[PDB]
């Protein structure tokens, strides 16, 4: 019941479901084949969530497979457990983007998204009932962000009523990929708070910060850096699937994390991840556990999170703890780092249970934070588009595809504003 | 003939009567299955079992239970787990979307199409039952799905029945933890309805429940089944009187006509003692003086609120074990007398005695030892103003510039409503303030 | 004592049945196999034969003490005493197809 | 692997003596990973899309290796735990006056 | 007990002939000599819909083969499954009708339309109750258009309290196969329309859009056509030869599918498909089966479902499936889309059931339906008739055989009048 729809997109986006779909599939224990091989009991009273059922006995991922160039969705089906996919769920085009915007929104992805619209409508009404969606994509490539984005507009059209989610690679100019990254970048932003009610950035920068200060392998490569974002979305639905103290549905955390309706960036953050020659030595309590998700440099956005104040938290303690440790620890992190937490908001951190870890761990945190100092990444990206946009480089491919700088120029006021309203509250005082 | 329906609606609710009716089960012997032990029973408690359970025709029993919340997630785990057999399989009213602690959603879209199961569920049960003496309702406000469900459930039920009388054990939130931040206001615009439906109520709040945990038991690290048990101990202490012999019986309708000065006034903080342990107890004390002392200690009370900020009007203090009578007379002079806890001015008389024989029993592997007896006490002092002080000054400061307003206005709840919680509850802390006024 | 050509009429009820509870998109090998493991508590993979008495009377099915060792019997070719799920929900699975 | 082939205490070494094996990066060559063949379907553009050669997964175990903990065990169960309840029956009254086995 | 005869002539329709005899033989599972080795009882009950008794215990399809060109009898014969028909029952001539209407209705075939009527008459009398007939012929092709269609008007004329059923493959515009096509194809209609109580129209470009489209075969053979076409026939004639829930006859469809004297032309459609790529990633349930009923690609005929309002629609199950469940969707679809039904007769599908699903699957719809949509088919056909006709062309073949323009003139007239009867059936309120 209260099934969730998994919608991909994009280059950057395709490595990031098929992984994602790693690790699910051996929690509910579903092999290669689809075939059950399961331990505990407890590991099929909510297996309808994330997958559906078929004669024969086994089970396919409601997933969407979503592209414009041939090439990327040729790796996920001859990888790893590319064989769960079923080959109606996959819908590509021929021409590619070549990060083009315009070839994404307007004219390319226009022509093949009435096809890729069609299919999530007749996946979705199959269900028991909507619970909510998960997007996977990204916004400083060329496919995902063009012709990603407008699937947003459209499922969010006819269905008012269900929250969303978005995962998203924000670019960061020091580890730069592409030149044109401040256009697709801001444009993107543009539409995504009008219509995305729950979006949480992850953001490449730390994946490596990340890597080598903690993990501290000899040469991290794309496998493992996908991988680790996989658990944030792996335990950011933990309640639905396993019994709980405190079961907590994604809204909940929508009512409890976004103070005002546009206001919905959330930056996020795993632990506990250690290195592969210090994995027996650190006890294994909630006091030193919970020293670790506060810290600035778990955190998984490139902004520093010390820079600014919070709004609101909500972390979801997996497995069996002692839930007194959980609030008790609570008052304590609360107190002695009030300057860094704004005063006209009392009782700010939230809290949550579950009954089942993730396998080989009896403690898991996923941390879900709204943060101000995601400004300075705006801030950061925005502040290269108005130096670079004044002298109209880089213009003429946009505007001969049905992008007039008429439209340009709202995009900027969008992002402004954000910037400018976001820090209001920082320096408010009661 | 003296029967009694219980009501248990959100998640806590659940939890605490997973605890409450297993001790239930316990104390007269029945076995998760419905069937009775036997063990040569030739009616040992005879007539025992109607003030909580009722015949079903031939063998096994069937509580007297109706189960509701919107989440069926605790709700499948309670019809598989250890009572499988118990409840009645089509009483569990199970839910499809979570409340998401919205109570603007949890009273005017999703609850009105499970309240008129909820009417029928309650109908059916007590038609059935002869003597109905009231309602026993267990729910949380401090998020969405408990006061949306309750507060609109107990509004119908009083223009349904009428003049019954009904009992309710909320938990407000507590002064330092809690969970979410949304809590104040769904508590703001609880008691808004639960102040002219509901006529006894008791505050149990979290921080004093672990406080207590903390000093007696010896557990430094408790859980919330730990603390779900001392709340069942504290709801059997209190209808023990009602389904036994004793030398002075305490009635359910004998609590409000005893224990409210006024119809608006109408909230009591109680506690439980003594808490000790199968450890360090049988080397102690216990003598029937000292349980009286620790009855009106102040850091066991189980709500964070120091009852010696106030003066008193009234408690009821009912013993279970083999307290001899004198004893409680000699036990109440010498409380009166101490300068420490003092009375107001107009009620010089203001104890209520009931003594029941059945001693308190305990469940296999928990915290709690076998003693020979125990005082349950209900309170309601004036300092209880400061914990309504306390969640008036939260939801002025985030109420200043309507934060999170959009998800309650969007949802149907007139933005009106929210005026009238914020003057009705000001109007009630006037209240409090001028009835300790010396005469 | 009976075991005539009867016992396995009652297989073809007891079968229609199984369908008539089974959920949608289901196999009845699925609405099977989780009602041997429900009232059992053992998990060894055995339970009484009062045990599969619970099972099968949860189908709504009505059958004398006779009868219902007839079943297990029949489905007890060890003799052992006990039932293993495993083969009762994979035959009916091929019968059922 | 500081600008070496391990096994010198070169700069950060501690750690890559460890590795599980990744076999990507010592066989760049073989490729194969030719699985997907002309299945006809997934997709049409009628042509099947044009399979190409995958090289290796690159390994994993990213996240904490397994520390010989399975759990999957719900905390309500435990909490009652019906096996403490009749403990409390047909039970008792054992000191032991004389001799005899049992369960 | 009801024994139909099958009636097919021409080039074309001996193909489609020659295999759906190839499909019903193994339903009842009879050899290709013919004696019976079947596995249950139910097989063989009402084995008198179609095979009679002859010696051996062996049994002859009562198949009354037709065509005017000995190319397609030494073929027919030649394939598997070509000992079945036996050696009367042929009847060809050895001209030839060279895609000609003229000679294939009024100078050959009137020396040799004596011979069929024989056999025809023959085979009907030996039924204890005749039930009706079944043709299929092509349109578009010579022989059977002419030769086929005097059968209609002629077997009408003797035994004019039978049904008569009729599947028939009307050349469509865009895969054209015919130059003389629009001629011979009007003439059909008029002579077809006034005799043949039912029709269903079954367009070529479907049974290629199906094929290119579900099934996903690279290079399919116009074997493939014959087989879809071929399982639909089974499907009609479903309940009249085994147990079921509710019984539904020939006759009872006709009640329920023809609301007044003239329209009486249908469109089917066949479902589940998918490919044999693709059997092992779907589930069959009634839901499933439901929906591919009515979308628009399902079906076998040009006409687009989606431009106009049904008038009645039929459904016919198999397999064992629960009652309850065929009610609720069938209400279901009929209320989500009040505007693709008409408005003035509620309850405006019927519903049938049988306990014997086709072999290689569990359940399976087959769908005859009449609609409005119904009016492209021959809205476009005629708009080239037009074209031809105003510049005399290609007409001294038809003057050749004592017809003259009378006959064409009025052909166009009542052509004209059936377009316009469903368009006032079908703009019209209460
Ligand atoms: N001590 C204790 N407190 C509980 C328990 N369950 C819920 N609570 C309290 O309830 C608060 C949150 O609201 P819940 O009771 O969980 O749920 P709700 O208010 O009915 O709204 P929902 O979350 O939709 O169920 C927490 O802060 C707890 O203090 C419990 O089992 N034991
Ligand atoms: N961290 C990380 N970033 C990725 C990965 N794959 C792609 N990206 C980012 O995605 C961007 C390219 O987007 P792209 O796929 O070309 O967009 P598209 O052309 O619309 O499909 C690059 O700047 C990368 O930073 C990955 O596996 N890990
Ligand atoms: N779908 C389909 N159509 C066929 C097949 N064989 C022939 N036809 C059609 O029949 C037409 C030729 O008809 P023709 O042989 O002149 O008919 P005849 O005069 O009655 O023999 C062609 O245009 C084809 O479209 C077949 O196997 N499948
Ligand atoms: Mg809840």
């Amino acid at each position: 019941m209260r099934e969730i729809v998994h919608i991909q997109g994009g280059q950057c986006g395709n490595q990031i479901g098929a992984k994602f779909w790693e690790v699910i599939s051996d929690e509910h224990g579903i092999d290669p084949t689809g075939t059950y091989h399961g331990d505990s009991d407890l590991q099929l009273e909510r297996i309808n969530v994330y997958y559906n059922e078929a004669t024969g006995g086994r089970y396919v991922p409601r997933a969407i497979l979503m592209d414009l160039e041939p090439g990327t969705m040729d790796s996920v089906r001859a990888g790893p457990f590319g064989q769960l996919f079923r080959p109606d769920n996959f819908v590509f085009g021929q021409t590619g983007a070549g990060n083009n915007w315009a070839k994404g929104h307007y004219t390319e992805g226009a022509e093949l998204i009435d096809s890729v619209l069609d299919v999530v409508r007749k996946e979705a009404e199959g269900c028991d009932c909507l619970q909510g969606f998960q997007i996977t994509h990204s916004l400083g490539g060329g496919t995902g962000s063009g012709m990603g984005t407008l699937l947003i507009s459209k499922v969010r059209e006819e269905y008012p009523d269900r929250i969303m989610e978005t995962f998203s690679v924000v670019p960061s100019p020091k580890v730069s990929d592409t030149v044109v990254e401040p256009y697709n970048a801001t444009l993107s932003v543009h539409q995504l708070v009008e219509n995305a009610d729950e979006c949480m950035v992850i953001d490449n920068e730390a994946l490596y910060d990340i890597c080598f200060r903690t993990l501290k392998l000899t040469t991290p490569t794309y496998g493992d850096l996908n991988h680790l974002v996989s658990a944030a979305m792996s335990g950011v639905t933990c309640c639905l699937r396993f019994p709980g103290q405190l079961n907590s549905d994604l809204r909940k955390l929508a009512v409890n994390l976004i103070p005002f309706p546009r206001l919905h960036f959330f930056m996020i953050g795993f632990a506990p991840l250690t290195s592969r020659g210090s994995q027996q030595y650190r006890a294994l309590t909630v006091p030193e556990l919970t020293q670790q998700m506060f810290d600035a440099k778990n955190m998984m956005c490139a902004a520093d999170p010390r820079h600014g104040r919070y709004l609101t938290a909500s972390a979801l303690f997996r497995g069996r703890m002692s839930t007194k440790e959980v609030d008790e620890q609570m008052l304590n992190v609360q107190n002695k780092n009030s300057s860094y937490f704004v005063e006209w908001i009392p009782n700010n951190i939230k809290s949550s249970i579950c009954d089942i870890p993730p396998k080989g761990l009896k403690m898991a945190v996923t941390f879900v934070g709204n943060s101000t100092a995601i400004q300075e990444m705006f801030k950061r990206v925005a502040e290269q588009f108005t130096a670079m946009f004044r002298r109209k480089a880089f213009l003429h491919w946009y505007t001969g595809e049905g992008m007039d700088e008429m439209e340009f120029t709202e995009a900027e006021s969008n992002m402004n504003d954000l910037v400018s309203e976001y820090q209001q509250y920082q320096d408010a005082t009661a | 003939m003296r029967e009694v329906i219980s009501i248990h609606v959100g998640q806590g609710g659940i939890q605490v009567g997973n605890a409450c009716w297993e001790l239930f089960c316990l104390e007269h012997g029945i076995q998760p299955d419905g069937q009775m032990p036997s063990d040569k029973t030739i009616g040992g408690g005879d007539d025992a079992f109607n003030t909580f359970f009722s015949e079903t025709g031939a063998g096994k029993h069937v509580p007297r239970a109706v189960f509701l919340d919107l989440e069926p997630t605790v709700i499948d785990e309670v019809r598989t787990g250890t009572y499988r057999q118990l409840f009645h399989p089509e009483q569990l009213i199970s839910g499809k979307e979570d409340a998401a602690n919205n109570f603007a959603r949890g009273h005017y879209t999703i609850g009105k199409e499970i309240v008129d199961l909820c009417l029928d569920r309650i109908r059916k049960l007590a038609d059935n039952c002869t003597g109905l003496q009231g309602f026993l309702v267990f729910n949380s406000v401090g998020g969405g799905t408990g006061s949306g469900l309750g507060s609109l459930l107990l509004e119908r039920l009083s223009v349904d029945y009428g003049k019954k009388s009904k009992l309710g054990f909320t938990i407000y939130p507590s002064p330092q933890v809690s969970t979410a931040v949304v809590e104040p206001y769904n508590s703001i615009l609880s008691t808004h309805s639960l102040l002219e439906h509901t006529d006894v109520a008791v505050m149990l709040d979290n921080e004093a429940i672990y406080d207590i945990c903390r000093r007696n038991l010896d557990i430094e690290r408790p859980t919330y089944t730990n603390l779900n048990r001392l709340i069942a101990q504290v709801i059997s202490s209190l209808t023990a009187s009602l389904r036994f012999d004793g030398a002075l019986n305490v009635d359910i309708t004998e609590f409000q006509t005893n224990l409210v000065p006024y119809p608006r006034i109408h909230f009591m903080l109680s506690s439980y003692a003594p808490i000790i342990s199968a450890e360090k107890a049988y080397h102690e004390q216990l003598s029937v003086a000292e349980i009286t002392n620790s009855a009106f200690e102040p850091a066991n009370m189980m709500a964070k609120c120091d009852p010696r900020h106030g003066k008193y009007m009234a408690c009821s203090m009912m013993y279970r074990g083999d307290v001899v009578p004198k004893d409680v007379n000699a036990s109440i002079a010498t409380i009166k007398t101490k300068r420490t806890i003092q009375f107001v001015d107009w009620c010089p008389t203001g104890f209520k005695v009931g003594i029941n024989y059945q001693p308190p029993t305990v469940v296999p592997g928990g915290d709690l030892a076998k003693v020979m007896r125990a005082v349950c006490m209900i309170s309601n002092s004036t300092a209880i103003a400061e914990v309504f002080s306390r969640l008036d000054h939260k939801f002025d400061l985030m109420y200043a510039k309507r934060a999170f307003v959009h998800w309650y206005v969007g949802e149907g709840m007139e933005e009106g409503e929210f005026s009238e919680a914020r003057e009705d509850l000001a109007a009630l802390e006037k209240d409090y303030e001028e009835v300790g006024i010396e005469t | 004592y009976v075991s005539p050509e009867r016992l396995n009429d009652l297989e073809l009820i007891l079968y229609e049945k199984i369908r008539q509870k089974t959920l949608p998109g289901e196999d009845e090998g699925r609405t099977v196999y989780r009602a041997f493991k429900y009232f059992d508590i053992a998990e060894k993979g055995v339970i009484d034969i009062s045990q599969f008495k619970a099972a099968l009377e949860k189908f709504g099915c009505v059958f004398d003490d006779k009868e219902i060792h007839a079943l297990f019997s029949k489905f007890d070719v060890n003799r052992s005493g006990k039932i293993c799920y495993d083969e009762f929900c994979g035959n009916f699975a091929r019968l059922g197809s | 692997c500081d600008k070496y082939t391990s096994t010198a205490l070169m700069g950060n070494w501690y750690e890559e003596r460890l590795a599980p094996n990744q076999p990507f990066r010592e066989n760049l060559q073989t490729k194969t990973v030719r699985e997907e063949e002309a299945a006809i379907s997934f997709a049409s553009d009628l042509i099947p899309l044009s399979r190409v050669n995958r090289n290796l997964p690159w390994d994993t175990k990213g996240v904490i290796a397994d520390d010989g903990f399975k759990e999957f065990r719900s905390v309500n169960r435990t909490s009652y735990d019906p096996i403490n309840l009749n403990n409390y029956y047909n039970l008792g009254d054992c000191r032991q006056l004389y001799k005899h086995y049992t369960a």
